[PDB]
């Protein structure tokens, strides 16, 4: 019984990072060394587990998190980072056990005149906790003056769009990111490599 | 793609001084900056990474600071062994780039060269060449003048100088001047002399020998 | 402390391929990320390329069409090939290790400082042939004595005194390129004039490219 990894990695559409997608994976076998042996990736790193010898353990669940960011932000998808993405959109915990996989999606997520459909959160009252998703579209109060809805002086819509056109520098091109988490509960281990 | 410029490019400073060397990045690089010390004939050596973290094994007189585009390497209390070329490196994005290097020389007190002259060996003469060598040993500063006199004529054409790198203990230089003649040209003259001029001498020192006299 | 040793020829003809291997000891190829760096004489550091043993590489764009880097995990090595070389490729070549990452695998968006360097190896690009040096004595409170090492190609030559037992007051001058296109240098040492005629002074000269070794005793004339 094969884990649905094709459905995470090869989806026509990926999420905006503020609204990052999560897929709970259980009761299946997955070949992870097979996944690593693609020439396709800018980024394939694993904390606490190894990509190569990934095929010998079981787990209660795997989570596959996916989203699109700028190339210059892929660095922010790691434990202990700071910036707009790690603070306000997608936060990994300090003790993260799992893999971060990223690749240039310029051919799919750019178009003539720019693709403006991918959004990120620019403002927030405080940082995300690890694995927090914030989907709220409440106007942000940047000054001592209240808002009550409405854009104005020191009162901003908290989401802003990337502007992905084919001609951008590679730090400004879209990257698709997949984060795998591996969790053990005192409870049946159901997601295994072939051993 | 990311350009680094260092300042100064060259500096002499005294032992015990505070020295600052700066690195400018052409765009923001956060704290992604390393510094290296390279001594003559050695590999560069990692002093600082992440702009301000001291590498283990590096004395505490080295420190780094800055973020964004402006970075400083500080040597508090300069030591004679700190003679080197210092290099910054950016760790922001490929390609890896380095600054152009900052060469740091140690100032010290004036020291006169001790001068020695070497006639060519019998062995070389049989091969049909005569090299005469003038050694200026352990002097400071580097500015030195060597003149070859052959039976009191200035003989200027076929001489070469080589200088050692500053000594890491005494901060002195040494220099060699080699005068090369054919065996036939060497045999036309009796008295071979190098005359040395330097800050630390009150008058030129001449060392000479008389050809063909044990 | 992991040690890196460059090896490969110090002389390459123009248009041919420069080949170097870095042998690693004290740790594994698979635990680290590796680079090639070079330094033309009297010039700065230039980055050549990067490899992680997943096979993933990044090459300096200025060199990219001529450069290849590979790993061999069974021999604990990695290698550089620089194709169709000119005089512009004459340099000291260094293999380096990057500071250890807190993860397995690779990331184009994450770069690390170089904590371990090899000693470096001089590569000359020249159509000229290797030639071993001729060594001549430089015979004399303080006395000076030396060895003239001349007409060798290419760099480098090494000089020691009394097989490495005499290091104090030794000065080995940088080589000078003659118009002949060969190199020459002197090594000199200062010693008590009181020691002459009882103490033995031998300059040990080694020119690896020609496998010329010479031990010349330097006596007072
Ligand atoms: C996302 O999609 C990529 C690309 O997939 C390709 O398009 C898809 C729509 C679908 O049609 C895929 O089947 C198709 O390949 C996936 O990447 C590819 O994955 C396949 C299947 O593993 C690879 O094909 C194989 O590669 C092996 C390594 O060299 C090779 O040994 C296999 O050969 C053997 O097995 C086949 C039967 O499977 C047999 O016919 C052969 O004779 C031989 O025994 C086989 O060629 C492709 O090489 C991959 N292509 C690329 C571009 O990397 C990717 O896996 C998927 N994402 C996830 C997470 O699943
Ligand atoms: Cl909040
Ligand atoms: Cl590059």
């Amino acid at each position: 019984n094969l884990c649905p990894f094709g459905e995470v990695f090869n989806a026509t559409r990926f999420a905006s990072v503020y609204a990052w997608n999560r897929k709970r994976i259980s009761n299946c076998v997955a070949d992870y060394s097979v996944l690593y042996n693609s020439a396709s990736f800018s980024t394939f790193k694993c904390y606490g587990v190894s990509p190569t010898k990934l095929n010998d353990l079981c787990f209660t669940n795997v989570y596959a998190d996916s989203f699109v960011i700028r190339g210059d932000e892929v660095r922010q998808i790691a434990p202990g980072q700071t910036g707009k993405i790690a603070d306000y959109n997608y936060k990994l915990p300090d003790d993260f056990t799992g893999c971060v996989i990223a690749w240039n999606s310029n051919n799919l997520d750019s178009k003539v005149g720019g693709n403006y459909n991918y959004l990120y959160r620019l403002f927030r009252k405080s940082n995300l906790k690890p694995f927090e998703r914030d989907i709220s579209t409440e106007i942000y109060q940047a000054g001592s003056t209240p808002c009550n809805g409405v854009e104005g002086f020191n009162c901003y819509f908290p989401l802003q769009s990337y502007g992905f056109q084919p001609t951008n520098g590679v730090g400004y091109q879209p990257y698709r990111v997949v984060v795998l988490s591996f969790e053990l509960l005192h409870a049946p281990a159901t997601v295994c490599g072939p051993k | 793609d990311i350009q680094l410029t260092q300042s100064p490019s060259f500096l002499s400073a005294s032992v015990g001084d505070r020295v600052t060397i700066t690195c400018r990045a052409s765009q923001g690089i956060s704290s992604y900056l390393a510094w290296y010390q390279q001594k003559p004939g050695k590999a560069p050596n990692l002093l600082i990474y992440a702009a301000s973290t001291l590498q283990s094994g590096v004395p505490s007189r080295f420190s780094g600071s800055g973020s964004g585009t402006e970075f400083t390497l500080t040597i508090s209390s300069l030591q004679p062994e700190d003679f080197a070329t210092y290099y910054c490196q950016q760790l922001n994005s490929y390609p890896h780039t380095f600054g152009q290097g900052t060469k740091l020389e140690i100032k010290r007190t004036v020291a006169a060269p001790s001068v020695f002259i070497f006639p060519p060996s019998d062995e070389q003469l049989k091969s049909g060449t005569a090299s005469v060598v003038c050694l200026l040993n352990n002097f400071y500063p580097r500015e030195a003048k060597v003149q070859w006199k052959v039976d009191n004529a200035l003989q200027s054409g076929n001489s070469q100088e080589s200088v050692t790198e500053q000594d890491s203990k005494d901060s002195t230089y040494s220099l060699s001047s080699t005068l090369t003649l054919s065996k036939a040209d060497y045999e036309k003259h009796k008295v071979y002399a190098c005359e040395v001029t330097h800050q630390g001498l009150s008058s030129p020192v001449t060392k000479s020998f008389n050809r063909g006299e044990c | 402390q992991v040690q890196l040793q460059e090896s490969g020829p110090g002389l390459v003809k123009p248009s041919e391929t420069l080949s170097l291997t870095c042998t690693v000891s004290g740790g594994s190829i698979s635990s680290y990320h590796w680079n090639w760096i070079r330094q033309p004489p009297g010039k700065g550091l230039e980055w050549i390329g990067y490899i992680y043993y997943s096979g993933n590489t990044n090459y300096n764009p200025s060199l990219k069409s001529r450069v290849s880097i590979s790993t061999d995990t069974s021999k604990n090595q990695f290698s550089l090939k620089l194709s169709s070389v000119t005089a512009a490729d004459t340099a000291v070549y260094y293999c380096v290790r990057e500071m250890r990452r807190g993860y397995s695998g690779y990331d184009y968006w994450d770069l690390y400082a170089f904590d371990i360097w090899g000693q470096g190896t001089m590569v000359t690009v020249s159509s000229a042939s290797t030639k071993g040096p001729s060594v001549f004595p430089l015979a004399p409170g303080t006395a000076a004595l030396g060895c003239l090492v001349k007409d060798y190609f290419p760099e480098p030559v090494t000089v020691s005194w009394n097989s490495g037992a005499l290091t104090s007051g030794v000065h080995t001058f940088p080589a000078v390129l003659q118009s002949s296109g060969l190199y020459s240098l002197s090594s000199v040492v200062t010693v008590p004039s009181s020691s002459l005629g009882t103490q033995t002074y031998i300059c040990n000269v080694n020119h690896k490219p020609s496998n010329t070794k010479v031990d010349k005793k330097v006596e007072p004339k």
